[PDB]
């Protein structure tokens, strides 16, 4: 057992459903096909252009299984992509479903409608740019936050709107949900970020300390605690156990734009508009190390599955891969460490894209990278 | 202290619809609303008849208030 | 006896059932048409006086804790029940009966 | 009234024939209401006809707010499903009728696998040891049935004995008629709105 | 600032609340989602 | 523009005035509806390819040299 | 040029609207200010009766708008509804087709091709195949 | 227990609730909930409020016990409360657990 | 119903503002199209707002009919409350 694990009745996580158990058999045999990355067997970058998109992209989410791309554009809208050979349905409307009997085994396939099949959702209902997009881990109950104040709950069985949550009534620039899939959380320009839990319309707790705009907001793997990056320049974990800041990572130049955790929960590496990816611990609330390839804004980080490689992808059109195993080699009283200047070994490469800025970074189960872009000639 | 007694913001309510009941938290935030108004039209009068070189608060300084800031146009 | 029980239940079912039909979604003037007309029909019974009247056999219902037989002679622990006899009904909560078969 | 072909003169009269087709402050407590904030800019006394003023002000800011949120606090009690001019598009709510149903169905599926884990614990021609779950508990379940058999003979037993809608203004009502207008709509008294 | 910190400690007070198992889909009271029959007109 | 009641628009952009310094400053009202109007391009898609194959980026289109 | 045709071929209908209002009313030749503030005040318009019948429907739960939002939010605009059947019956009345769309030429040419390396079992089938 | 809806009680309110059932302004697969939370409301109520007894000496004709439920007849009996006397003829009694 | 009865008319109606871009300002508030008839009613009413506007101005501008100038639009709109500005920067 983890001396730094959290126990399970801590924060009230909701129960693991048959069919949630049944994702983990097939996320399972997704693992048996998945690579180790190191330095030396390098990912293959699988990049998902948007070609046209004359209204501007501005937010992206792909399903923790490679298997729905969303997209949130300037012109208001929520685009769903199925990137599988399987077209997205809606199920079957009330009619339909008081006809056909449940307890059968197909009971899912039975609802699906087939005249309702394509390539494409788009959902409409924000009155301003959607700035956050984030799936749930069950595949349903799409996430998007815009410009007019209000975080959406799309359902992706019906591919309506199902809740418009209102605290803010200024820019929400974030969402997301939690790796458990029931509390989610928003960060706005009123430099508040909200928690939420998709029951309630007014939030659970509110992270009130950033002096700026919440530009991030980020779930820790185990869900017990939030980071949100915000504009004056400083990470902050918000335990979500009495809404206290627990640390405070201070050194960037620039507003956050990108935060990710470590999958073991001991690291959080930071990207900001200096170009800088930070790589702070979690337990000592140091910095470990500092990733500065970078010219422009990075706007995207993921680690690994395995944790092997940190993928970093800003606006100068360059997929950075950092190595994210010797950038934690060792783990005071002085409350800093001596940091390497050790970037040029940990850089396992740079690829450039074609005029595109990379605004999301995925990791496929079988460790294989996919970023997500629109194509801007400029 | 307060200006607004609860009773007379529910004959208001009577004089739109005879058949309609706020709620508690509606007409304590009502209640609010009004107290707000009262305090910035005053302070801004008062900030005009300072203007004016005036120690009297005369109503057409709270009237320009209203018609600038508010578009009321109360009948003086 | 029976009007303060009838009153003090009527008005807990409901101010219980008001979220129950605002979460099926209905107007609250069907909720009023409900007690109205609920209340009308105590009048129309015309068993029990009380407030909206102002403004077949003999069956009792109840629960039991025991029943005993003896070779002739049969004994009843009822409890909780409500008694409608020559028209009128009462309220009782305990009852010991013996009877003769 | 400056403009006589004015756009809220047109609202204000066509918002009171949509409700009709379905304050006078205390005068003494604020005549020292004026007079205090009237130290801080040297105001020290009032007209005799403002603070009559300032309630009739104050009337024409709610009677303004108060018709509002009524010609909404209507926009809901308007059932389409009375009139048949209106045709139902789509109801995500019977599909929850039917996952309401389904979630029933999955918790008996479930309670089935809980007993056949609980036979399993100790399959044998007899009773075996601790896990004999299924000695006393199929016991139970059989008496259980017999308690069901009780709701549909009470259902039985009882049958052979017999043989100006009201308009509530809610938050969300004068949330909606805040956050529309100019003032209040980046207030600090709507932002505490939201959480109350 | 000192206005977000104050509904900050009167929100972050008050305990997490527990979850039912078998709820179904987690939605807020159906006034507060945009979940209804959705009519629109008979084409005549 | 600017409206006072601020009711017949209420905080919605109108995008602005297409106006210019060296413009005319007066037009023929029969000049804009004879003019054809612009092509509406074409709406956004999802296209994937390779940034890198086991480490190496490949000389597909998709990709700068 | 395309991202400038998104946003133009949109607002020149709207200008071409004006102009085409204007005439009727009997104005030929107007100042140039003059019609891109009344297509300005068109636009902001068609805009706010986007965000206001929206937020009139979604208040009742609803997620698209019947003629009841529109109704009470051409009231919350003070526009005298019943004046509408009259003028949608004129007989000065123009049509402006709609912008062209390139869409209709949306695909001039799509292929396959073969000697592509095979997959690693790390990349499913579904993703785009190894290059020459 | 569903046991006190053949009541006056439950008799005016399963008719009320059939008298709004015909105006259609409720609905089926309500009412089941309305009478169920009736049930819990009364089963609450009706061991909690009165606290009273009454005695009787009965003369029992037939008597019948199935799925927990008594059903006796009796015939000619008299009640007890004190200085309340209730004489009748013939009572049929049902009781369940 | 008067208008109920209008709307139901809207099918089979051209209105001078296309659908698709009405249908386009419409969409990027979040207005969906779920019928064109909506569209429809929704493009008449722009049509009407502008167009009592031009006729106001028109008669502003045979009192002082041919060019519209801002000079017409100042006095059109500042009975409906709105002040008009003048570009004064190019």
């Amino acid at each position: 057992q983890d001396p730094n694990a959290p126990p399970q009745n801590r924060i009230p996580l909701p129960e693991l459903k048959d069919s949630d158990k049944l994702d983990k058999i097939m996320n399972m045999k997704e693992t048996t096909k998945r690579v180790r990355l190191g330095p030396d067997c390098l990912p293959s970058i699988c990049f998902y252009t948007f070609l046209n998109a004359y209204q501007g992209l501005t937010a992206v989410d792909v399903t923790d299984d490679s298997s729905l791309i969303a997209g949130g554009f300037a012109d208001s809208t929520v685009r769903v992509w199925s990137v599988t050979p399987k077209k997205l349905r809606s199920v079957k409307q009330a009619s339909d479903l008081s006809l056909i009997d449940k307890e059968s085994d197909d009971v899912l396939e039975r609802i699906m409608d087939e005249k309702t099949a394509s390539e494409l959702k788009i959902l409409y209902g924000h009155s301003g740019p959607v700035y956050g997009a984030s799936f749930s881990p069950d595949r349903n109950y799409l996430l998007s936050s815009s410009e007019d104040g209000t975080v959406r709950l799309w359902s992706l069985q019906t591919f309506t709107c199902l809740v418009g949550y209102k605290g803010h009534n200024y820019p929400v620039w974030d969402t997301q949900f939690s790796p458990y899939g029931y509390y989610f959380v928003s960060g706005g320009h009123d430099r508040v970020a909200r928690l939420w839990a998709t029951d309630h319309y007014q939030p659970l707790r509110i992270f009130a300390g950033h002096l700026a705009d919440v530009n991030c907001t980020r779930f820790h793997p185990n869900s017990n605690y939030v980071a949100t990056g915000s504009a004056d320049r400083t990470v902050r974990l918000w335990d979500v156990l009495n809404g206290n800041c627990v640390r405070i990572f201070t050194g960037h130049k620039g507003p956050i734009h990108s935060l990710t955790f470590s999958p073991n929960g001991r690291f959080l590496a930071t990207g900001a508009t200096d170009g800088r990816v930070l790589l702070w611990d979690i337990g000592h609330g140091l910095m470990v190390g500092e990733l500065k390839g970078h010219t422009d804004t990075v706007c995207s980080l993921r680690f690994s599955r395995d944790g092997e490689i940190l993928a970093s992808g800003s606006m100068d059109n360059t997929v950075r891969l950092w190595d994210a195993i010797k950038a934690f080699e060792d783990l005071t009283a002085t409350g800093h460490i001596n940091l390497p200047e050790n970037s040029q070994e940990l850089l396992l490469g740079t690829y450039m894209t074609k005029s595109t800025p990379v605004v999301h970074l995925h990791f496929t189960r079988r460790n294989l990278v996919l970023a997500a872009g629109a194509y801007s000639p400029q | 202290n307060q200006v607004l007694t609860k009773k007379k913001l529910q004959d208001l309510v009577r004089e739109v619809d005879p058949n309609e009941q706020l709620d508690e938290d509606v007409e304590e935030m009502l209640l609010q609303i009004a107290d707000d108004f009262i305090e910035s039209v005053v302070t801004a009068a008062c900030q005009l008849a300072r203007h004016r070189k005036s120690s009297t608060l005369e109503v057409k300084d709270v009237q320009l208030h209203l018609e600038r800031q508010w578009n009321m146009w109360i009948p003086g | 006896t029976v009007p303060k029980l009838y009153r003090s239940v009527i008005e807990d079912v409901i101010n219980d059932v008001r979220d129950i039909f605002l979460d099926d979604g209905v107007d609250e003037q069907v909720l009023m048409e409900l007690k109205t007309l609920w209340e009308n029909k105590l009048m129309q019974s015309r068993a029990v006086d009380g407030f909206h009247s102002e403004e077949t056999e003999n069956v009792v219902v109840c629960q039991y804790d025991k029943i005993h037989r003896s070779k002739n002679k049969w004994k009843f622990h009822l409890k909780d029940g409500i008694m409608n006899l020559n028209g009128r009904d009462y309220i009782f909560s305990k009852a010991i009966g013996d009877a003769e078969w | 009234v400056a403009s006589m072909a004015g756009v809220n003169l047109s609202e204000e009269s066509a918002r009171i024939l949509a409700t009709n087709s379905e304050t006078f402050l205390l005068q003494a407590p604020l005549q020292r209401r004026i007079l205090e904030i009237g130290k801080k800019h040297g105001i020290t006394e009032l007209h005799p006809d403002v603070v009559s003023y300032v309630s009739h002000a104050t009337q024409q800011r709610l009677q303004n707010l108060v018709e509002k949120i009524s010609e909404t606090a209507q926009q809901k009690n308007f059932s389409y499903k009375d009139d048949d001019r209106y045709e139902q598009a789509s109801d995500v709510r019977a599909q929850l009728k039917f996952f309401e149903q389904l979630d029933q169905i999955e918790k008996q599926r479930k309670d089935e696998q809980e007993r056949e884990i609980l036979m399993r614990a100790a399959k044998s021609r007899s009773r075996q040891e601790d896990p004999e779950q299924l000695r006393l508990k199929q016991k139970a379940k059989e008496m259980q049935q017999q308690e069901l058999a009780q709701m549909r003979q009470r259902d039985a037993n009882l049958t052979a004995l017999a043989a100006q809608r009201i308009t509530r203004v809610n938050l969300r009502d004068l949330i909606f008629c805040l956050e529309n207008e100019r003032e209040t709509s980046h207030s600090l008294l709507l932002y505490k709105a939201f959480l109350k | 600032r000192d206005f977000l910190l104050d509904i900050a400690r009167q929100r972050n007070q008050t305990p997490l609340p527990l979850i039912k198992p078998y709820s179904g889909p987690r939605l807020p009271p159906d006034r507060y989602c945009l979940t209804a029959p959705n009519y629109r007109l008979k084409s005549l | 523009f600017h409206a006072q009641e601020f009711i017949p628009f209420r905080f919605a952009s109108g995008g602005g005035r297409e106006l210019y310094f060296y413009e005319e400053k007066e037009v023929d009202l029969s000049d804009i509806i004879n003019t054809p109007l612009p092509r509406v391009p074409l709406d956004v898609c999802l296209k994937a390819h390779w940034l890198s194959i086991e480490g190496c980026q490949p000389a597909i289109p998709e990709n700068p040299p | 040029n395309p991202a400038d045709n998104y946003h133009l071929a949109r607002r020149r209908t709207l200008q071409v609207v004006v102009s085409s209002l204007l005439t009727e009313a009997g104005f030929e030749s107007a100042e140039k200010a003059s019609v891109e503030t009344l297509t300005e005040m068109l636009q902001s318009y068609i805009s706010e009766i986007g965000r206001s019948a929206k937020s009139y429907c979604e208040h009742t739960a609803r997620t698209q708008p019947t003629l009841s939002d529109i109704v009470v939010t051409l009231v919350e605009m003070g526009f005298n509804v019943d004046t509408l059947p009259a003028y949608a019956k004129r007989s000065q009345r123009m049509v402006i087709t709609a912008p062209p769309v390139t869409n209709q030429p949306v695909t001039p040419k799509a292929l396959t091709a073969g000697q592509n390396r095979p997959h690693p079992p790390h990349i499913p089938s579904h993703f785009p195949e190894f290059p020459d | 227990y569903q046991l006190y809806r053949n009541t006056t009680l439950g008799n005016s309110l399963q008719e009320s609730l059939d008298e709004l059932i015909q105006s259609q302004q409720i609905t089926p697969q309500l009412a089941l909930q309305v009478l169920l939370q009736f049930d819990k409301a009364i089963n609450a109520a009706l061991a909690q409020r009165v606290r009273n007894r009454v005695n009787f000496r009965g003369s029992l004709n037939t008597y019948r016990f199935c799925d927990n439920v008594w059903t006796f007849v009796l015939n000619d009996v008299e009640f007890r409360e004190v200085t309340e006397l209730i004489k009748v003829d013939k009572v049929k009694i049902v009781a369940c657990d | 119903t008067p208008l109920v009865d209008f709307l139901m008319q809207l099918e089979d109606y051209t209105p001078t503002i296309p659908d698709a871009v009405t249908g386009y300002y419409l969409n990027r508030a979040g207005f969906e199209a779920s019928d064109p008839r909506i569209i429809r009613l929704i493009s008449l009413a722009a049509q009407k707002f502008i167009s009592d506007i031009a006729n106001d101005a028109l008669q502003h501008c045979k009192m002082k009919k041919y060019t519209l100038t801002m000079e017409d639009l100042t006095p059109a709109l500042s009975e409906y409350g709105i002040n008009v500005k003048k570009p004064h920067y190019f």
